[PDB]
């Protein structure tokens, strides 16, 4: 009755440790087999059993600690996180999640769900603009001593929502986006850490309209077009999947493919 | 399973060196040939191309057609019904391969020049037989990072992998419509790879071929493969002191990752 764990630590990781990570992840959002364009279909939500309903990522660091954050198959989505003995969830948009998050750190007494939800919209409003919180190792090392110690008043909530944000970037958005991964990659690569460029923002911005976008294709091509940003902040549109193939790796189910 | 939709887009048609898949003399007659145009920015007609749900490829209710005119592999416009169904079927792939499958052969245009009539070729993935239904006519320009996070930098007729910086045109690189990756420098240069082997070294050579070592597919696994002989772009030895980008088989190392990052 467990769910399975990928695992990773910011304790000297590398572009390999990060990039065999974020495939391990992706690899289990996936196992369905669901293809378009190339690119790999998240499980449907609807009528998917509680029983593959999530998966662990634990998260080890330099500090030798550990918490697990819950992500749904769904949407790859961090909807709780598990920091030892304790257990907080984000609160869901809908009774139907809601009543699935309850399965996932049970044997935990002093688990319990905020009166805010994981959107970035929320998670913003608590701690700040994405565009102004540092990404890399450093703050994923950080994030994840911030949530290990949140329920013995270690962190303030603002403090704990951007450690949400991180590590929801550096891991979510890094699975639902091999551009993110990438950019990542060259973070961890160079003992860099930043704030996310508006090619990243947007593209996270966007990863709801790009599942639809292109699982409405007609044959890579968009009905309407998609407009996206440059690091520089200018904006462009795609009316074709093409060039996207390479750039997002995950989307969330749709729509059922035409037989 | 409530299925998806087929919105039937209304776009233009890019390929080789980034022309549009062009009316000829803006004549709707059964036969008038489909040729190459610089792409338009207003909203004639005979540019714009409906990917009905027929698969069907209608400009102004005239169907994209393989004509059985004498030589044939000729490409026309065509009334939908008076034509014979299956030279106005085709499909649109991610490859960037528009192919007729009544016939198996794909659109094709055996010139860079403006005018150059399209024909229905043999598929060998080479650019000139690649497009891609967008309404952006512009070559997607970005810079390519690969392994540890350098970027692929041109230098006259070579290509290595440098340390990104932000000037740099060298770094510079065009994505056009037909698979071709051109460095800004010179959009009259293409990627290639001038052999279908193992440890090919790609250079930075003139796009006229439009050859299939000069069609790049970037990969969903980040890779940028080769359609053609199926090999991807590594750098040599995962070593950029080597100064060399070859053609290898995929494998999936850091080293065959590559990223647009624009
Ligand atoms: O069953 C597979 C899992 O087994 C756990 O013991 C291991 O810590 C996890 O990372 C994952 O490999
Ligand atoms: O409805 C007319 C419009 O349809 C769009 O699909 C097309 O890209 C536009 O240029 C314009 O023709
Ligand atoms: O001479 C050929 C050209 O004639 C123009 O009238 C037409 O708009 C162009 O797309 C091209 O077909
Ligand atoms: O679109 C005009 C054409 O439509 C066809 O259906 C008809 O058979 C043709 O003779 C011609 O009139
Ligand atoms: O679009 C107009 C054309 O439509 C066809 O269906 C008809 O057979 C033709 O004679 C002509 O009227
Ligand atoms: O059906 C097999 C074919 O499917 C196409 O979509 C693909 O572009 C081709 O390279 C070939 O794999």
């Amino acid at each position: 009755k467990q769910y399975p764990i990928i695992n990773f630590t910011t304790a000297d990781a590398t572009v390999e440790s990060y990039t065999n990570f974020i495939r391990a992840v992706r690899s289990h959002l996936t196992t369905g087999a669901d293809v378009r364009h190339e690119i790999p279909v998240l499980p449907n939500r609807v009528g998917l059993p509680i029983s593959q309903r999530f998966i662990l990522v634990e998260l080890s660091n330099h500090a030798e600690l550990s918490v697990t954050l819950a992500l749904d198959v769904t949407n790859a989505y961090v909807v709780g996180c598990r920091a030892g003995n304790s257990a907080y969830f984000f609160h869901p948009d809908n009774q139907e999640d809601a009543e699935a998050i309850t399965h996932l750190f049970t044997d935990v007494q002093n688990s319990f769900t905020f009166a805010f939800g994981g959107n970035y919209d929320r998670l913003e409003q608590l701690g700040g603009l994405r565009e102004n919180i540092e990404l890399g190792t450093g703050p994923l090392e950080d994030a994840i001593s911030a949530l290990y110690y949140y329920s013995t008043c270690g962190t303030q909530i603002p403090t704990l929502a951007r450690s949400f944000m991180v590590c929801i970037q550096m891991i979510s958005e890094a699975a639902r986006f091999q551009y993110i991964e990438g950019e990542m990659r060259t973070r961890i690569r160079y003992n860099r850490r930043s704030a996310p460029d508006p090619s990243v923002i947007t593209l996270e911005n966007s990863w709801g309209r790009l599942s639809t976008a292109i699982q409405e294709s007609n044959q890579g091509a968009f009905a309407s077009p998609i407009q996206l940003q440059r690091r520089n902040g200018s904006k462009f549109n795609v009316y074709d999947v093409s060039i996207l193939i390479p750039i997002i790796a995950l989307m969330v189910y749709r729509c059922a493919p035409p037989p | 399973a409530d299925v998806c939709m087929d919105p039937e887009p209304i776009v233009r048609i890019v390929g080789r060196n980034g022309l549009c898949v062009d009316v000829t003399g803006e004549e709707f007659f059964d036969g008038n040939p489909i040729q190459l145009w610089p792409c338009k920015s207003n909203t004639d007609w005979n540019q714009l191309w409906t990917l009905r749900k027929d698969s069907t490829i209608r400009s102004n209710g005239k169907c994209l057609t393989i004509s059985k005119s004498s030589p044939r592999q000729q490409v026309v416009i065509y009334n939908c019904s008076t034509a014979t169904v299956g030279a106005t079927r085709w499909q649109i792939w991610d490859n960037r391969t528009i192919i007729n499958p009544r016939s198996g052969l794909v659109l094709a245009a055996t010139s860079g020049n403006s005018g150059t009539k399209l024909t229905v070729q043999t598929n060998i993935y080479a650019v000139s037989q690649g497009w891609l239904p967008t309404n952006n006519t512009q070559p997607f320009v970005t810079t390519i990072v690969g392994l540890y996070g350098m970027c692929l930098q041109a230098n006259s007729g070579k290509v290595w992998l440098e340390d990104c910086t932000s000037e740099k045109a060298e770094q510079q690189w065009a994505l056009y419509a037909d698979g071709s990756i051109r460095p800004q420098q010179n959009r009259d240069n293409c990627l290639t790879t001038d052999a279908n082997i193992k440890g090919t070294v790609v250079k930075i050579l003139s796009c006229g071929p439009a050859s299939s070592g000069q069609r790049w597919m970037f990969k969903n696994d980040g890779t940028i493969l080769n359609l053609y002989n199926g090999l991807v772009l590594d750098v040599r030895r995962s070593d950029p002191s080597l100064k060399q980008i070859i053609v290898h088989p995929f494998h999936g190392n850091l080293n065959q990752i590559w990223l647009p990052l624009f």
